[PDB]
RNA sequence: AGCUCUCUUUGCCUUUUGGCUUAGAUCAAGUGUAGUA
C-alpha cells in the first residue's frame, strides 16, 4: 500500500502537457474534469485551439 | 470589434505593472480567516 | 521600438508564473 | 486452460463490486499459500487420533 | 458504536488485532464481525483466510460451516470445496457438492 | 483613460482573468485590467 | 494477551518509534 | 511454465470545490515637469 501510494504521487508529480491549474488539489481537481469531460468537449477544446469556429 | 495591438520590444511601465498584478492576483486562493489561522497556526508552533 | 515583439505572451504563461509564486524527546514529561 | 484463465483475469480488471474484489484476492492469498504442509496435516491427524482414542 | 455496518473499519480493526498477535482477541473480533454483517463476502474471507494461514483446519472447516449455514454465493462453495481438495479429504467435498 | 483601442496584453489578461473568476463576474476581470470598464470588458469578450 | 498487552505497555521505550 | 528487474497498459479517486438571499449587496480617479547656460 505504501508502494502504489509512493509510486501514484510521483507519478501524479510529473508536469507534462499543458498547465492550466494554481495548486495541487486544483491539479487533481482538472484532472478529474478532463478525465470525464474530453468525450463531451474535445470539440469545444478543437475550437480552443484553432482560434476560429466552434 | 478590431482585432487587437501587436506588443513592443520595449514595454511600457503599465503593461509591467499590469501584468505583475494579475500574476499576484492569478494566485491568490485564500480569505482573511484562513490567513489569519494559518500564521496562528505557524505563530502558535513557534511559541510552543 | 514598437515592432511586434517575437515572443507574444499568453494566458498559459500567466498561469505558469501563478504556479510559481504560490521528534525526539528528551523526557517522559514532554512525552 | 491458461490462456482462459488470464483472458478472464483481463476481462475480471474493472470494478464490478467488493464480493467480486473478495474471492479475487482470496484467490490470490491461497496461491500465494504454496503447496500445503500435507505431511504435517497428517501428524497432527495422527496425533489427535491418537488422544481421541485415549479419550 | 458510530460506525456498527462498516466494513472497512471491522477489516482495520481485526487487522490491527492481527497485527500485534492478539490472536483471540482478533478471532473473537472475526466472529462478531460475521455475526454483525454475514452477508459481507468479505469477513467471511478474511476469517477462513487469518484461520487457514494460523494452522487450523478444523477450525477454518466449522467457519466454512457456519458460512454454507448462511447459503452463499458458489465461490464460497467453490473455496469450501478446494480447501478440502487441498488437505486430501475427497468424501467430505462429496458431502459439500450434496 | 477608460477606453480606447485593445492591446494584446489586455486581450490576454482578459482570457486569464475569465479563466480565473468565469463569465458572470466582469468587475474582478475589469479590476484586473487599468484602462477598461466591465461593460468594455464583456463586449470585447 | 490482557496481561502481555499491559507488559507491553508497562516497558514501552520512545526511541526506535522514531524511525519508521 | 514460474520467480524477480525495468517499462507499458488496464482498473484506480486514493485530499481529489460545507449551504442559503436582492448574480447577498456595492466599487473611475491625486499629481506628473523642464525658454534661456
Amino acid at each position: 500500500s505504501l508502494k502504489r501510494r509512493r509510486e501514484k504521487l510521483a507519478k501524479s508529480g510529473e508536469e507534462h502537457g499543458d498547465v492550466t491549474y494554481i495548486n495541487e488539489k486544483n491539479k487533481q481537481f482538472n484532472a478529474k474534469l478532463a478525465r470525464f469531460y474530453n468525450k463531451y468537449t474535445a470539440e469545444i477544446r478543437d475550437s480552443f485551439e484553432r482560434g476560429t469556429m466552434v | 470589434t478590431k482585432p487587437a495591438r501587436p506588443d513592443t520590444i520595449d514595454l511600457d511601465e503599465d503593461e509591467k505593472e499590469m501584468l505583475s498584478e494579475a500574476r499576484a492576483r492569478l494566485a491568490n486562493t485564500q480569505g482573511k480567516k484562513a490567513k489569519r489561522k494559518a500564521r496562528e497556526r505557524q505563530q502558535e508552533e513557534s511559541r510552543r | 521600438n514598437k515592432a511586434p515583439a517575437p515572443i507574444q505572451i499568453s494566458a498559459e504563461q500567466l498561469l505558469r508564473e501563478a504556479v510559481d509564486r504560490q521528534q525526539r524527546f528528551a523526557d517522559l514529561e514532554e512525552l | 486452460k491458461r490462456m482462459k484463465k488470464k483472458e478472464a483475469h483481463r476481462d475480471d480488471t474493472a470494478f464490478r463490486d467488493y464480493a467480486r474484489e473478495a474471492e479475487k484476492t482470496y484467490k490470490r492469498q491461497i496461491r500465494n499459500m504454496g503447496a500445503p504442509d500435507l505431511e504435517k496435516y497428517m501428524r497432527e491427524k495422527l496425533s489427535a487420533i491418537e488422544k481421541a482414542a485415549a479419550a | 458504536d458510530v460506525h456498527p455496518n462498516n466494513t472497512q473499519l471491522w477489516i482495520r480493526y481485526i487487522e490491527a488485532e492481527l497485527k500485534n498477535r492478539n490472536i483471540n482477541h482478533a478471532r473473537n473480533l472475526l466472529d462478531r464481525a460475521v455475526t454483525r454483517l454475514p452477508r459481507v463476502s468479505k469477513l467471511w474471507y478474511k476469517y477462513v483466510y487469518v484461520m487457514e494461514m494460523l494452522g487450523d483446519i478444523p477450525g477454518t472447516r466449522q467457519v466454512f460451516d457456519r458460512w454454507m449455514k448462511w447459503e452463499p454465493d458458489e465461490d464460497a462453495w467453490n473455496a469450501y470445496i478446494k480447501l478440502e481438495k487441498r488437505y486430501g479429504e475427497y468424501e467430505r467435498a462429496r458431502q459439500i457438492f450434496a | 483613460v477608460k477606453g480606447g483601442v485593445w492591446t494584446n496584453i489586455e486581450d490576454e489578461i482578459l482570457k486569464a482573468a475569465v479563466s480565473k473568476y468565469g463569465l458572470n463576474q466582469w468587475a474582478r476581470v475589469s479590476s484586473l485590467l487599468a484602462r477598461k470598464t466591465p461593460k468594455q470588458c464583456k463586449a470585447r469578450w | 494477551e490482557i496481561a502481555r498487552n499491559e507488559w507491553q505497555r508497562a516497558h514501552f521505550d520512545p526511541k526506535k518509534q522514531q524511525v519508521g
